[PDB]
RNA sequence: GAGGGACAAGUGGCGUUCAGCCACCCGAGAUUGAGCAAUAACAGGUCUGUGAUGCCCUUAGAUGUCCGGGGCUGCACGCGCGCUACACUGACUGGCUCAGCGUGUGCCUACCCUACGCCGGCAGGCGCGGGUAACCCGUUGAACCCCAUUCGUGAUGGGGAUCGGGGAUUGCAAUUAUUCCCCAUGAACGAGGAAUUCCCAGUAAGUGCGGGUCAUAAGCUUGCGUUGAUUAAGUCCCUGCCCU
């Protein structure tokens, strides 16, 4: 079930496409990075907005 | 009241099997040869196929394994595990 | 470094005879240890019951019918009685024979409700070699506790006649009794 | 002397605590930590509805108290300069000596 | 009547009134690649070896 | 070893009948006389209790059954025994077998001359401290 | 070598016990409870004739592991399941007179200190009599 | 010298005092043979006949209980073993043992080393178990 | 208390650039339990929760109000939720042995929890002491379980209702109901027809404790633990729901 939300998705489109440039390929890095570009209520939507920001970036650095 | 009942199965185990409080001197004399031929003896065993009281059973085996032709192999709540030697 | 043995034993060399039913017993080297009673997460995935040793879930089944629902120590209690039976009597290792009674107990074909959404004809159909397994351990603590209901036995005594006359089977257990009659209800249904 | 801090809410119980603390350490007072006592919980039940009718269905009520404990071991004349603070009105202090 | 082995190969799917029965393919060890579709109840993976009792059977759903 | 006694049953109390299972488990039978009452008996006799009733010596038996007969010459207090004290006689004493029918008679009896309704619900077919009779002892 | 009282089997300790109780005859049993008395809410009395001596050894037992212990606190560690009947069973207390003739008893014979706030606690002289017999008890279970 | 480490089964926790020394076994005053359960004493050996003489030989390891239950003392005094020997030879005999005797015991079991997170269900409102109801009354 | 730690992130496979699914490593955990909870309704229930209330009715010989009894309990019956059981995997008797929620007094108007010692067989009593509580009850020495004894297939000692006599204790009063205890009495009941409920992992079930009611007070209910399985991980036949 990691169907997810649309907020999370949007959240997420919008860091990737503002600061594609601090984002990289490491889990653990991008979701600190998250939380110096952006304003997360909570830290369960932080691993969130990280996960799928990784899985955006591992289509990005494909194609 | 009026005696109704909703199920009928009738016929116990055997119809109240009478059983021997005090071993006569023939059942003794039985037991003093035939209970050493028995690989396990175990009260319950002895009393189903001697027609004994299980108290008595228990009596008579403590007797004999204090003759030390039984050999015990454990002793625990409600089983006694018998053997013998040979 | 030393032999991994369940009492005195060597749990060792206990050699099912056949295939359909390895890797369903644990009877293994890698899955052999002291005591039956060990820490129960055997409901977290499908097919990982397959890993829970086959005197521990004798035990599992023998545990029953409420008045002894629970009671592990009293289970476990029990097994280390019938294998102290099954080694006076006859020898021929207790664990060893409770694989052969594992074998010749589970029925091997049944009957159930089969499609075609008309009138079920109760078609014979197969089985799972762990669902024997299953069917296996439940008819023989089945079998076990009725005799032991009401008679100057024990459930150790019941337990050891039940798995003796099972690797033995001679038409007197009452797990070649439904056996036999679940075969002769599959070949009717046939 | 000890102050018995038992409060209504965590958050301004750690925060009259957290003053207390600076304006405690600037003296030479030895302080001995903000110790955290367990929290006791007050639990009503409630059957919810005025007349038994429906689903059994219960509310389940809880309140949190929450107590820490400090020592300031001093003359009781520097207590009373520590006595007044600006104090939120969640919270409650008892002093022994 | 002579009893043979078959080991699973894949699964094509659950059927029965119930969902309680798998359709699937025990292969033959036998002789070469003969296998036919019989009906299962309890769980099965790939890799276990069935006992069969009686080879002629065949009741194919799509 | 005692290989064997020979008796099977006693006549004890001009009624009842005594078994051979255990003595403080048999005597049971005899009405009036339950679970620890025995066991008084019996400890006061000192019996090995062990032993079975088929096995056991008849001036023991009358000695039991003097203990039964009268407890207070030797012991046994006031609060063990059945009949209480407050009695149509005041006596601290233990009822017998035929006598405690007798006595249940009496109870009955003099409850119908007061017309005491726990005597009058007793002669009714109803339960005394029955609090409940909707469904309680139907049929 | 060093024998405690902890480091014997137990049952075999108190067996032994209860028996060189009997032996010294450090015991003063007065006249009820030798004519009948049945335990916190039982049936029968128990079989085994000695069990004064019985309850005897087991409270120097407790005594000596939990000090400090009074009438209603060795009532609550003999354990009541007062089985009612149809109404369910419940945990109730032990009989109060044994639990204080027992203090009674080995305080006259000299095995109760009192810790003042409480109750008993063990002596001097019952801690070498405990302890010597525990060792003779191990020597007894290696032979 | 010494490490202490803990049991962890499901409320029952064993603090495990390694001291270095001889070999002793101190589990709430008692040695290691005497243990509550007769039937589990054998499970809570298996640390001990699983590692053998030299280890044991070498670590003093005592045991304080202030445990939940029966059963869950004993796996609690058991995993706290097996923990007092990773941590103390993760202080006194270095990694190229202490790694291979884990992965002994790790391939033995897993519960051995990692704790079960299996805590009780809140009883829910609506029936008398956690999961289960009463029964529902139709017509 | 602040903070961290788990996201399908890593591998592989199935996937349309996908969305995502399956299997596995590592981890403590590959997700646990709840709460809150839409739009619109029922001619659902409460006028007996209210000084929330319309209208009607009664208001001095009262449908207001006290006060004394009685009653909702009264039994040829049928039905619902449950407790105890039908015994040997057990009862009896002794011994051994480990918990967690949480509760406790001079209170916004009437209120305790118990430690110790001594008396009594038990229920209980009398002096003394503590606790407005991580301080004392209370290292809550619980039951189940475990070891040993006796009982031995017998309506037996399983079963404990029925009821005779007595003894404490609350209370203003227990008798047509208190409650607790002792002795006695010792029934039906042999695992239950038609049918039906509940339940997927610390789960059902056995077992005890704490709270609510209260003075006396649990078989009820509500939380806590303690010992701890079997069989699924699937379908839409039966019951019922959602979308074309
Ligand atoms: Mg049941
Ligand atoms: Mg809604
Ligand atoms: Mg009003
Ligand atoms: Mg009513
Ligand atoms: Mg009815
Ligand atoms: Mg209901
Ligand atoms: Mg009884
Ligand atoms: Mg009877
Ligand atoms: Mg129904
Ligand atoms: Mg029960
Ligand atoms: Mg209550
Ligand atoms: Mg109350
Ligand atoms: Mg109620």
């Amino acid at each position: 079930g990691r169907v997810r939300t649309k907020t999370v998705k949007k959240a997420a489109r919008v860091i990737i496409e503002k600061y594609y440039t601090r984002l990289g390929n490491d889990f653990h890095t991008n979701k600190r990075v998250c939380e110096e570009i952006a304003i997360i209520p909570s830290k369960k939507l932080r691993n969130k907005i990280a996960g799928y920001v990784t899985h955006l970036m591992k289509r990005i650095q494909r194609g | 009241g009026k005696a109704k009942k909703k199920k009928w199965s009738k016929g116990k185990v055997r119809d109240k099997l009478n059983n021997l409080v005090l071993f006569d001197k023939a059942t003794y004399d039985k037991l003093c040869k035939e209970v050493p031929n028995y690989k396990l003896i175990t009260p319950a065993v002895v009393s189903e196929r001697l027609k004994i009281r299980g108290s008595l059973a228990r009596a008579a085996l403590q007797e004999l394994l204090s003759k030390g032709l039984i050999k015990l192999v454990s002793k625990h709540r409600a089983q006694v595990i018998y053997t013998r030697n040979t | 470094p030393d032999i991994k043995l369940f009492g005195k034993w060597s749990t060792d060399d206990v050699q099912i005879n056949d295939i359909s039913l390895q890797d369903y017993i644990a009877v293994k080297e890698k899955y052999a240890k002291y005591l039956p009673h060990s820490a129960g997460r055997y409901a977290a995935k499908r097919f990982r019951k397959a890993q829970c040793p086959i005197v521990e879930r004798l035990t599992n089944s023998m545990m029953m019918h409420g008045r002894n629902n629970g009671k592990k120590l009293m289970t476990v209690r029990i097994v280390k009685h019938a294998f102290e039976i099954i080694h006076l009597l006859t020898g021929e290792n207790p664990l060893q024979v409770l694989v052969n009674a594992i074998i010749n107990s589970g029925p091997r074909e049944d009957s159930t409700r089969i499609g075609r959404a008309g009138t079920v004809r109760r078609q014979a159909v197969d089985v799972s070699p762990l669902r024997r397994v299953n069917q296996a351990i439940w008819l023989l603590c089945t079998g076990a506790r009725e005799a032991a209901f009401r008679n100057i036995k024990t459930i150790a005594e019941c337990l050891a006649d039940e798995l003796i006359n099972a690797a033995k089977g001679s038409s007197n257990s009452y797990a070649i009794k439904k056996k036999d009659e679940l075969e002769r209800v599959a070949k009717s249904n046939r | 002397i000890r102050i018995t801090l038992t409060s209504r809410n965590v958050k301004s119980l750690e925060k009259v605590c957290a003053d207390l603390i600076r304006g405690a350490k600037e003296k030479n007072l030895k302080v001995k930590g903000p110790v955290r006592m367990p929290t006791k919980t007050l639990r009503i039940t409630t059957r919810k509805t005025p007349c038994g009718e429906g689903s059994k269905t219960w509310d389940r009520f809880q309140m949190r108290i929450h107590k820490r404990l400090i020592d300031l071991h001093s003359p009781s004349e520097i207590v009373k300069q520590i006595t007044s603070i600006s104090i939120e009105p969640g919270v409650e202090v008892e002093v022994t000596i | 009547q002579p009893i043979k082995l078959a080991r699973v190969t894949k699964v094509l799917g659950r059927t029965g009134s119930q969902g309680q029965c798998t359709q699937v393919r025990v292969e033959f060890m036998d002789d070469t690649s003969r296998s036919i579709i019989r009906n299962v109840k309890g769980p099965v993976r790939e890799g276990d070896v069935l006992t069969l009792l009686e080879s002629e059977r065949e009741a194919r759903r799509l | 070893v005692i290989p064997e006694k020979f008796q099977h049953i006693l006549r004890v109390l001009n009624t009842n009948i005594d078994g051979r299972r255990k003595i403080a488990f048999a005597i049971t039978a005899i009405k009036g006389v339950g679970r620890r009452y025995a066991h008084v008996v019996l400890r006061k006799a000192d019996i090995d209790l062990t032993k079975r009733a088929g096995e056991l010596t008849e001036d023991e038996v009358e000695r039991v059954i003097t203990i039964m007969q009268n407890p207070r010459q030797y012991k046994i207090p006031d609060w063990f025994l059945n009949r209480q004290k407050d009695v149509k006689d005041g006596k601290y004493s233990q009822v017998l077998a035929n006598g405690l029918d007798n006595k249940l008679r009496e109870d009955l009896e003099r409850l119908k001359k007061i017309r005491a309704h726990r005597g009058l619900r007793h002669f009714w077919g109803l339960r005394v401290r029955g609090q409940h009779t909707k469904t309680t002892g139907r049929r | 070598p060093g024998v405690t009282v902890k480091d014997v089997n137990q049952q075999e300790f108190v067996r032994a016990l209860a028996a060189f109780l009997k032996k010294s005859g450090k015991l003063k049993v007065p006249e009820w409870v030798d004519t009948v008395k049945l335990a916190k809410h039982k049936e029968l009395a128990p079989y085994d004739e000695n069990w004064f001596y019985t309850r005897a050894a087991s409270t120097a037992r407790h005594l000596y592991l939990r000090g400090g212990a009074g009438v209603g606190s060795m009532t609550k560690i003999y354990g009541g399941r007062q089985r009612n009947g149809v109404m369910p069973s419940h945990f109730s207390r032990g009989s109060k007179s044994v639990a204080r003739r027992v203090l009674q008893a080995l305080e006259g014979l000299k095995m109760v200190e009192k810790d003042q706030d409480g109750g008993r606690k063990l002596t001097p002289q019952g801690q070498r009599d405990l302890d010597r017999i525990a060792g003779q008890v191990a020597a007894a279970n290696k032979k | 010298q010494s490490v202490q480490v803990f049991g962890r089964k499901k409320t029952a926790t064993a603090v495990a005092h390694c001291k270095r020394g001889n070999g002793l076994i101190k589990v709430n005053g008692r040695p290691l043979e005497m243990i509550e359960p007769r039937t589990l004493q054998y499970k809570l050996l298996e640390p001990v006949l699983l590692l053998g003489k030299e280890r044991f030989a070498g670590v003093d390891i005592r045991v304080r209980v202030k445990g939940g239950g029966h059963v869950a003392q004993i796996y609690a005094i058991r995993q706290s073993i097996s923990k007092a020997l990773v941590a103390y030879y993760q202080k006194y005999v270095d990694e190229a043992s202490k790694k291979e005797i884990k992965d002994i015991l790790i391939q033995y079991d897993r519960t051995l080393l990692v704790a079960d997170p299996r805590r009780c269900e809140s009883k829910k409102f609506g029936g008398p178990g956690a999961r289960a109801r009463y029964q529902k009354s139709y017509r």
